[PDB]
RNA sequence: GAGCUGUAAGCAAGCUUUGAUCCGGAGAUUUCCGAAUGGGGAAACCCACCACUCGUAAUGGAGUGGUAUCCAUAUCUGAAUUCAUAGGAUAUGAGAAGGCAGACCCGGGGAACUGAAACAUCUAAGUACCCGGAGGAAGAGAAAGCAAAUGCGAUUCCCUGAGUAGCGGCGAGCGAAACGGGAUCAGCCCAAACCAAGAGGCUUGCCUCUUGGGGUUGUAGGACACUCUGUACGGAGUUACAAAGGAACGAGGUAGAUGAAGAGGUCUGGAAAGGCCCGCCAUAGGAGGUAACAGCCCUGUAGUCAAAACUUCGUUCUCUCCUGAGUGGAUCCUGAGUACGGCGGAACACGUGAAAUUCCGUCGGAAUCCGGGAGGACCAUCUCCCAAGGCUAAAUACUCCCUAGUGACCGAUAGUGAACCAGUACCGUGAGGGAAAGGUGAAAAGCACCCCGGAAGGGGAGUGAAAGAGAUCCUGAAACCGUGUGC
RNA sequence: AUGAGUAGCGAAAGAGGGGUGAGAAUCCCCUCCACCGAAUGCCUAAGGUUUCCUGAGGAAGGCUCGUCCGCUCAGGGUUAGUCGGGACCUAAGCCGAGGCCGAAAGGCGUAGGCGAUGGACAACAGGUUGAUAUUCCUGUACCACCUCCUCACCAUUUGAGC
RNA sequence: AGCGAGGUGAGAGGUGCCCGUACCGCAAACCGACACAGGUAGGCGAGGAGAGAAUCCUAAGGUGAUCGAGAGAACUCUCGU
């Protein structure tokens, strides 16, 4: 996925990536309360994919500096 | 480990020696291998949930690697390992001959 | 608690009586606080009396 | 900030069975938050209005692993009063 | 280059040759407390201000960043007081704070027990301990020396000298140095006269205040006057001798790769690494593991190779900076409240003794080259040397740590307190004290099923070489506990 | 091991019937009786830190038993503008810029600030579950603050107002 | 004093954070090594007789107390004659 979001931008789109995740997750979270869910590995996945998606975005900063 | 999974390798030692099989698994963290037809066991198992009926399988356990070699795909003989490179990746290669795997 | 000048300090011994018996005191310094200036600010500080003698200013 | 990472997960009992058939639905939340963010967070994500909010915190519970003998997770649980003329959630 | 989502069995969900897991380098994130630093604070908590942003009809609420003290620098103010100063305000600072490895060293403070067969001098001991500073080493260090010969030439450390000389209620005890032999080597700056420039003060041509050059020494040297000389031809360098950098190359470290030779046969055995008979490799017979003792089974070893990136050293180059020889003997300079002395103390092996030497405190107090200091009181001669200013690597000390490897070192009451989730449990208000506890089996193949029983626990069966191996699981003694029985 | 199945089993009225259960003096229910009653009752601190409630269990602990619990497992449970405390005040005491002393360390101490056991400060009366409740629910209120708004008044430099 | 071009008052509408809140609390949860005849601040504190929070018996309300039954001897203790 690093190509990926290294294409991608750094502010609108990455961050709407972002915060969609975290809605994802969120649900996933409490699907996973209540029971109604198999997956889990989406987690792991989900959270992950975050920290790539916010960690490019820290050297883009790092790298205007 | 000398070895993959998936191979036609041959017995050394314990009670099943002069014998061939593939492998089943492995498990380097154990410097185990699994084979089939090979230390079948007997496990005393109970009438618990995905099989609730228990009974007495009958099932291949794990041996040691060292006590274990693959075979030279030409003669079908026991064979030593070394290593080379063809295009790049390297491969198995066996003794006796320059024959892969 | 010093000389500014030279740094002299309340220095450590013995003081040995006679037969020769020991005990621990300090010999001090002769130190007087008067007004003079480090850079500017006549400020009023401990001194040395074998600092003073020659010319220094007070 | 955002109010996904405020909000943690629900509490599911007869208790919050019974309280949600009267419209408050509980929650637990990390522990450093307040009743101000937790109300705009529900208001921002479900997008229902809220009468008002009780909260909580509990201890963390001291349990047994063989000689083990660690402590539970704090919680901070929070029920809010949605209004009436106010939308239910799932 | 194929298993992997740890201990940890596991079901679930899932990922991986489009090359994961794993290993290594460089980075990113790095809640809160803590030097803790916005303020406060009973540790990990609370409460704020300033800007910006989110959000609110508005407050209310949230997020990001900053906001301590001290020090230095610069600027603006610059009171009583007129200048002016204190003090205040602001901006910059990878400043410094605090920690440590319970070790090494430098210093400031500085015990007692004890020994002396008591004991005060003395010892123990400048130890322990406390404190402040450090550095990877520190400290010392280029002669105001050792000494007493057709003289040696910085320090440090080692062997000797030597338990000598000597000190000492001449008691107990303490205890050198030099010579010599060795490890390592290294030498250099400054102040000062003098000159050039600048500034203020007018001490009105004197002044020190600054910058630069100059010069650094003892059979004296330097300034000053003369000649000679050289300005990068060459030379020295960031370890001192001035400081700051860059490249290239070589080697090495931080992950790794390769890597010879037998399932040789046969006998036991549950299983061969073992026995017997045979072969082979070796720059590899080091180790560990594998169902028992393995050079030829595995990982490996010897040997040979390897690094994108970060690092250590070395070489070269760039880069920088560079002057030094002699003769003169008018005059000038060569470290001032020090050098010494008296009085008190201390360190010197050396306890005030005849007490040199060094240092501290007070008081006094000098010459300054026709000069001055030491040579164990002191004087003369002679010899050696120029203090009061500084820098200087190596040889030396130690190891929390890391890597590799050794032991006529321990083998679970031993050895680290600690082979196991230990500085834990536990004790104590607290500092602090401080344990116990290893072993199934090669492999879980860990006991399906039948009975007794509420269970636990048993008896069978089955697995296994072994169940008398069954979860305190190798052996399993003795004390102790019992059953039966010959006399 | 002995002592020795010995001492002790920690003040105090229990009895019976039913029930549960493999198993009951000891657990549950009922009925009587008895004890406390300026206390053995209700509240509430400090302190403890899940002991609370429910359902399973009875290896250990319970000075016996145990079907039981302040024991073991699971789960659950503690809702505040007004209560108590912080965003308010200060005493004693403590810290303490600068400063004063002092071998060092540090001690003292101003400004300033912490600091309740006191001061000030807006909500009560009824229900409510197995466990919370002047916190939840129902009623009725109060305090402080804000203006997208409505109204009344006053005044823009003697200019009302704070 | 100072700030002062928009304020004052009333109404309507609206906002109102953090910690604690369970349970024991003359007790088997606290301090006493114990489910220990001890200690544990404070508020409420009934009725008859009664001066009274004494004392006796009782309310509200709470307990029947973590080994028993059975004989009823010497001896010990606490008691009564």
């Amino acid at each position: 996925m690093k190509a990926n979001e290294i294409r991608d931008l750094t502010t609108a789109e990455i961050e709407q990536k972002v915060k969609s995740l975290k809605e994802e997750l969120f649900n996933l979270r409490f699907q996973l309360a209540t029971g109604q869910l198999e997956n889990t590995a989406r987690i792991r996945e989900v959270r992950k994919a975050i920290a790539r998606m916010k960690t490019v975005i820290r050297e883009r900063e790092i790298a205007a500096n | 480990m000398h070895v993959k999974k998936g191979d036609k390798v041959m017995v050394i030692s314990g009670k099943d020696k002069g014998k061939q099989g593939t492998i089943l698994a492995a498990f380097p963290k154990k410097d185990r291998v699994l084979v089939e037809g090979v230390n079948m066991v007997k496990k005393h198992s109970k009438p618990t949930q995905a099989n609730p009926q228990g009974g007495i399988s009958n099932q291949e356990a794990p041996i040691h690697v060292s006590n274990v070699m693959p075979l030279d795909p030409k003669t079908g003989e026991v064979t030593r390992v070394g290593y080379k490179v063809e295009d790049g990746k390297k491969v198995r290669v066996a003794k006796k001959s320059g024959q892969v795997l | 608690r010093k000389c500014v000048i030279t740094g002299k300090k309340t220095t450590a011994g013995n003081n040995r009586s006679h037969a020769m018996n020991a005990s621990k005191r300090t010999w001090g310094a002769n130190l007087q606080k008067v007004r003079i200036l480090v850079n500017g600010k006549p400020k009023k500080v401990y001194v040395s009396a074998r600092a003073l003698k020659s010319g220094k200013v007070e | 900030k955002d109010p996904r990472d405020v909000l943690k997960r629900p509490v599911i009992t007869e208790r919050s069975a019974d309280l949600m058939t009267e419209k408050k639905y509980t929650f637990e939340v990390d522990v450093r938050a307040n009743k101000t963010e937790v109300k705009d967070a529900v208001e921002s994500i479900f997008g229902v209005k809220v009468d008002k909010v009780n909260i909580m915190n509990y201890k963390g519970k001291s349990k047994r692993v063989g000689r083990y003998t660690g402590m539970t997770s704090r919680r901070r649980k929070a029920i809010v009063k949605l209004t009436a003329d106010s939308k239910e959630i799932e």
